[PDB]
């Protein structure tokens, strides 16, 4: 808390990278974490309007 | 429909409850024929409970105009500025008597629709989510697959 | 040596009952970052979208503008909050 | 052809099995039952829509007061795919005219004649 | 989650009876207590007829049973009223 | 034409003021605009009905979002804050993972100690006393 | 009554050891004292409430507004005291009840400001091919609560 | 499939899933113990005989007085007269 307007809503709808190895994975369960991932329906922040997604770099 | 009409965010004209609480009335204005069956309703209003009314709120300084109109308006006029203009026009007293305590009892904010039916100015106390709320923090800020 | 959640990222969680069973006191300082778990600071149209595409991660289709119907249909006076 | 249904009387002889499943005595049984309504009477055939509008279940999930006797029992055997019947179970006594204004029907059946909204 | 509720006690539905929706929302700040709910004055109606419909229907099998009690004994000395003379 | 409408024209902008920012001809010619409009109007109210399911669908899917970031499933978050009597509704619940992440890691933390007082009393069958926070508070 | 270990053998979750409960509530007494010095000596801040309200829960802090789609009877003015807090909350410490909080702890108060009319609101039913065609304005009656305080005294 | 999926000669298959026949067991539950509160009742078919006759017999008639009541309402000279008031004026 305690922040200003601005740094505050920057912070709530910046997006973040996440890795995901996907070594003797099968590929629909690396599916299923990467389409929650990529939608940002993560966040409690979430809207689909809102255009919260991530980005999942999957190796 | 919500999307042709226009909208705004609920909220007081200056803070209306916190400190303390202004009628946000200013004025009444009633047009009132003195011979007229349409303002029949309006003559028994100023009649009887009109000097009822001014009494019980002495902030509103109410102005019955009684010139020869056909149609008996009431213009309420309000603290920021707004001028709602209504019709008392063939009304009982009764009708009279609850559509101006619903003058007195609202604010001068449009009534267009409001978005949300609250107003937090504060909305977090211990410090609204970002996405590093709930994430540890490794050793020296290592990043994953960086080796220094 | 018990802990319902692992306490490590947000705060420092404790549950109790008062002694009427009626209200749970929950305890929750905030954790801080550690001094070690931080670095120290380090000191034509075609072509056009394609620029902006690659930069901000977006596809082509919202680069390209809008008509006039759009674009005076839009509130440029939008009620604020907060 | 689709009739109406005669339910023979062997269905309804509780077994010495039931009455310990359920907390009933078959000496000394309960005297009102508490009839509600689970099931729609759409889809069902017209001599169940009035049997329903007889009881007073016109209501889904709004509980009715009604006699054990075989006549009302009769009724409530055409009916009993769409209700749900248990006893009025009374740990107090039933209520006097001092305690009329303080009762409330619990979900477990019981009519509790004084209801504080207070704590043990 | 109401079937947990149901084993409890407590209504299924946590809108039904209980503390929640049965005292009052509000009062005056100096003290001076609500006038009650439109809703707890419509229930509060609507479980005293339930209640009379439990006393009126209770006496109504005490006083069934106590005629047919009386009837099974008007009965009885009427077979031996007859058996003399 | 002994009594021929003379306010036609304030009948037709009864409709024709609520169909100003359609497309095309739908907001000019009348013949259009009430074929609009009042399908304009049936599903302002038969949106009313998806506005409150498409609500609770949202707080469902930012309660789930954030009670993952504890390692609970949405379904032992509610489920055992019912049974620690705790009646507090998805509105808020949803308003409480944004707004306020400590009060709500701690409604995490309830809901999986009662979770794990569930899962103790179910393996020990038989009378055991039951478990601190799974004790509930009668009224009577 | 020993089984070797395979990868079903053993349940997958941890086993979690509940701790003694005559030492958790030993241990509950310290949280529950260290909170209750917080509110004696002042150490919280601001405070927000969950009120259970009209028909709904409102998580509500001070200087708020609330829009309610009911009359509350009262005149523009009024202070009125809210019952039925559900969670009174700090940045350091949450009360929960079950289901609500004593009267004795928290006092939430509220202005009433406007008791207003809402927004004219259509109803109207159609079915096609049925000459089937209703229109039907209701404007909702509303009022607007201002929160003043959230007070908390230390019942625990 | 070859016309309307669910009617006809040929439809298309439709299965019981574990939601349908725990819904179906939930139900037969609740049935089953409508059999056992109906089997056990308080009173025989002698002893109920009558047993609210003088109740019931008392209900119907006022309904029947209430349907031999059916009669225009009162016109007085006070509704008549008030008429009079639309041409009320002031002075
Ligand atoms: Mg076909």
């Amino acid at each position: 808390s305690s922040f200003s307007r601005a740094p505050q809503q920057w912070a709530t709808f910046a997006r973040i990278w996440y890795l995901l190895d996907g070594k003797m994975q099968p590929p629909g369960k690396l599916a299923a974490m990467a389409s929650i991932r990529l939608q940002g329906l993560h966040k409690p922040v979430y809207h689909a309007l809102s255009d919260c997604g991530d980005h999942v770099v999957i190796m | 429909t919500a999307r042709g009409t226009p909208s705004r965010f609920l909220a007081s004209v200056l803070h209306n409850g916190l400190g303390r609480y202004v009628q946000q009335l200013q004025r009444l204005s009633f047009s009132v024929s003195r011979d007229g069956a349409s303002s029949r309703g309006a003559r028994e209003f100023v009649e009887r409970e009109v000097i009822d009314f001014a009494r019980r709120n002495p902030g509103v300084v109410i102005y019955v105009n009684s010139r020869p109109c056909c149609v008996p308006r009431v213009v309420a006029e309000y603290l920021n500025g707004a001028v709602r203009e209504e019709s008392i026009h063939c009304k009982s007293v009764e009708e009279i008597s609850t559509l101006v305590q619903k003058l007195a009892d609202q604010s001068g904010l449009d009534v267009i629709r409001i978005r949300k039916p609250f107003h937090t100015d504060n909305p977090s106390i211990q410090g609204q989510w970002h996405p590093f709320t709930n994430k540890p923090t490794t050793f020296r800020g290592l990043r994953p697959r960086e080796v220094q | 040596t018990y802990s319902p959640l692992p306490d490590d990222y947000n705060c420092n969680v404790e549950l109790a009952l008062t002694s009427d069973g009626r209200t749970i006191v929950c305890y929750h300082p905030s954790v801080d970052i550690p001094y070690e778990h931080t670095k120290p600071i380090p000191r034509e149209e075609g072509p056009m979208i394609e620029q902006l595409s690659k930069m901000f991660f977006t596809t082509k289709h919202r680069w390209y503008p809008h008509g006039r119907y759009h674009r005076c249909r839009k509130n440029l006076n939008p009620p604020k909050d907060r | 052809k689709f009739t109406r249904s005669r339910i023979p009387e062997k269905v309804f002889q509780a077994s010495p099995e039931d009455h310990e499943k359920y907390g009933g005595d078959p000496q000394n049984p309960h005297k009102l039952h508490i009839v509600t309504r689970i099931k729609s009477t759409r889809r069902r055939p017209y001599w169940e829509k009035d049997i329903i509008k007889m009881l007073g279940l016109e209501k889904a999930h709004t509980p009715q007061v009604h006699k054990n006797i075989p006549s009302v029992n009769a009724k409530l055997k055409v009916v009993k795919h769409l209700i749900r019947i248990k006893p009025l179970k009374l740990p107090q006594g039933l209520p006097a005219e001092e305690n009329m204004s303080n009762t409330c029907l619990k979900s477990t059946g019981e009519l509790v004649v004084q209801w504080h909204l207070k704590p043990v | 989650g109401g079937q947990w509720r149901l084993q409890q006690g407590l209504a299924a539905n946590p809108s039904g009876y209980g503390p929640l929706t049965e005292l009052p929302d509000w009062s005056y700040a100096d003290g001076r207590p609500a006038p009650p709910m439109k809703g707890q004055l419509r229930r509060k109606a609507e479980r005293e007829t339930f209640a009379r419909r439990v006393v009126l229907l209770s006496q109504e099998m005490d006083a069934g049973l106590q005629a047919w009690q009386l009837r099974q004994q008007k009965l009885q000395e009427e077979q031996r009223k007859q058996e003399n003379a | 034409l002994r009594n021929r409408v003379t306010d036609r024209y304030f009948r037709i902008q009864e409709v024709l003021k609520h169909a100003r920012h359609f497309r095309g001809r739908k907001n000019r010619c009348y013949r259009l605009a009430v074929r609009t409009v009042i399908r304009a109007f049936v599903k302002c109210t038969k949106a009313r009905y998806l506005k409150k399911k498409n609500m609770r669908t949202l707080w469902i899917n930012r309660i789930t979002a954030a009670s993952q970031e504890h390692g609970l499933k949405y379904p032992a978050l509610i489920g055992n804050l019912v049974k620690c009597q705790v009646e507090l509704n998805r509105k808020v619940l949803a308003d409480l993972a944004i707004y306020e992440p400590k009060t709500f890691k701690s409604l995490a933390a309830l809901a999986s100690r009662r979770r794990h007082e569930g899962f103790a009393a179910a393996l020990g069958d038989g009378k055991e006393p039951e478990g601190i926070f799974s004790r509930v508070v009668q009224y009577h | 009554g020993y089984v070797p270990k395979t990868s079903l053998s053993s349940p997958p979750w941890p086993e979690v050891v509940l701790p003694d409960p005559v030492e958790e509530t030993r241990h509950h007494a310290e949280v529950v004292k260290k909170v209750n010095e917080m509110i004696v000596t002042g150490q919280y801040g601001r405070l927000f409430a969950v009120v259970h309200f009209a028909s709904r829960q409102w998580k509500v802090t001070s200087e708020d507004l609330i829009l309610i789609g009911n009359e509350l009877d009262l005149a523009c003015g009024e202070r009125i005291r809210l019952e039925k807090v559900l969670l009174v909350g700090a940045d350091n410490f949450t009360l929960l009840g079950k289901p609500l909080l004593g009267k004795d702890l928290v006092r939430v108060e509220a202005t009433v400001i406007e008791k207003t009319e809402s927004w004219p609101r259509i109803i109207m039913r159609f079915r096609k091919r049925k000459n089937f065609k209703k229109k039907r304005i209701v404007t909702t009656p509303q009022t607007v609560l201002r929160i003043n305080s959230i007070e908390i005294a230390p019942c625990l | 499939i070859p016309g309307r999926q669910w009617i006809g000669k040929h439809r298309r298959p439709r299965f019981v899933s574990l939601r349908a026949k725990q819904n179906m067991i939930r139900r037969l539950e609740i049935e089953a113990e409508n059999h056992y509160w109906l089997s056990m009742p308080y009173m025989t078919r002698e002893q109920e005989r009558g047993h609210a006759a003088v109740r019931r017999r008392e209900a119907f008639e006022a309904i029947k007085a209430a349907a031999t009541s059916k009669f225009p309402p009162h016109r007085f000279i006070a509704d008549q007269l008030d008429h009079l008031n639309v041409t009320k004026k002031w002075s």
